[PDB]
């Protein structure tokens, strides 16, 4: 048979949400700036042996409307935190994520990701060090990615995918 | 109105002629800014929104264009470079026609705006109103159809011409 994901994909603007779900989704990049209000997404895939639905809720890197980032927090079951390694104050957000979805699930321990995106370009100013660091501080996994050359895209949901599920073996 | 200049819109829906809108801009009380869109309306500069397009629609907030630089939402350039301040926030987003600058933050302003279909009190104090449908809410309403949830709209909305009204 098969499971079925909630995940969320958040950040800061301009980190590369969208162009990641659009790489996994569809498979190809966006090489262009559509800044999002909303969009959901649902794909097949099996990972690790076992099928499942993944519903992908795509969200602005906005952080107003605490109404419905809350609800985009307790429904989903785990969490896409992207930053942009060549914006540090992409990547200095990440902790009010981390610690706004662990207030409205009322948990120290949610499914999250921390993923580092756009490692394609030379411009990087976020050591992999730096971010590696802060992902053992949370006790999640890290993973660099490219939007646009593909690179860690599936690794990125199949991790988080992984995290949810042992997070419900507990 | 014996102070405040109007201008207009001839909006356009994939090219079809929807219907003008005229807003009083607010020179009186929020000059600098009534000026830029003044001017982005007249085109006198050499740039402004004619031809441009309502970008981002969602019903019952608002109705969102003026990127005439990027042409994607993102862009964007007012009259004194690509950017001005918040110029003040003596007006409020009281109802359906504020006209009011879209921003990217403080100080931010460049040629996007927004049309109210409601009250949006939670934009006060961070977005600059400077004017008001003055003709053509109706026109506003139907424009307001074609957008959705998401703001992506139906059919493509655009100001197919635009002025000043004596
Ligand atoms: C949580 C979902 N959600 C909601 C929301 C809230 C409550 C209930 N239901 C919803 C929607 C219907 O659930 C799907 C909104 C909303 C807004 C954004 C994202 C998700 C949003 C948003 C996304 C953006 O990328 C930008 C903005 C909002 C602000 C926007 N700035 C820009 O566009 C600028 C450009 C202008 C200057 C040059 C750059 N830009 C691209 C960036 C990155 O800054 C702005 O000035 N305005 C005007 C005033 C109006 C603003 N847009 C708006 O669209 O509000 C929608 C509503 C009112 C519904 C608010
Ligand atoms: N070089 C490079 N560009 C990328 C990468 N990911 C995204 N981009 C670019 O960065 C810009 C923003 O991407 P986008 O996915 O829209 O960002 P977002 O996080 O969804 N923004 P928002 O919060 O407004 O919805 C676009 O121009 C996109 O092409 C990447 O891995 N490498
Ligand atoms: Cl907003
Ligand atoms: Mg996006």
């Amino acid at each position: 048979s098969m499971t079925e994901y909630k995940l969320v994909v958040v950040g800061a603007d301009g980190v590369g949400k969208s162009a990641l779900t659009i790489q996994l989704i569809q498979n190809h990049f966006v090489d262009e700036y559509d800044p999002t209000i909303e969009d959901s997404y649902r794909k097949q895939v099996v990972i690790d042996g076992e099928t499942c639905l993944l519903d992908i809720l795509d969200t602005a890197g906005q952080e107003e409307y605490s109404a419905m980032r809350d609800q985009y927090m307790r429904t989903g079951e785990g969490f896409l935190c992207v930053f942009a390694i060549n914006n540090t104050k992409s990547f200095e957000d990440i902790h009010h994520y981390r610690e706004q979805i662990k207030r409205v699930k009322d948990s120290e321990d949610v499914p999250m990701v921390l993923v580092g995106n756009k490692c394609d370009l030379p411009s990087r100013t976020v050591d992999t060090k730096q971010a590696q660091d802060l992902a053992r501080s949370y006790g999640i996994p890290f993973i660099e990615t490219s939007a646009k050359t593909r690179q860690g895209v599936d690794d990125a949901f199949y991790t988080l995918v992984r995290e949810i599920r042992k997070h419900k073996e507990k | 109105s014996m102070v405040n200049p109007t201008v207009f819109f001839d909006i356009a829906v994939d090219g079809e002629p929807l219907g003008r809108v005229s807003f009083e801009l607010f020179a009186d009380k929020v000059p600098k800014t009534a000026e830029n869109f003044r001017a982005l309306s007249t085109g006198e500069k050499g740039f402004g929104y004619k031809g441009s397009c309502f970008h981002r629609i969602i019903p019952g907030f608002m109705c969102q264009g003026g990127d005439f630089t990027r042409h994607n939402g993102t862009g964007g350039k007012s009259i004194y470079g690509e950017k001005f301040e918040d110029e003040n926030f003596i007006l409020k987003h009281t109802g359906p026609g504020i006209l009011s600058m879209a921003n990217a933050g403080p100080n931010t302003n460049g040629s996007q705006f927004f049309i109210c279909t409601a009250k949006t009190e939670w934009l006060d104090g961070k977005h600059v109103v400077f004017g008001k449908v003055k003709e053509g809410m109706n026109i506003v309403e139907a424009m307001e159809r074609f957008g959705s949830r998401n703001g992506k709209t139906s059919k493509k909305i655009t100001i197919a011409d635009c002025g000043q009204l004596e």
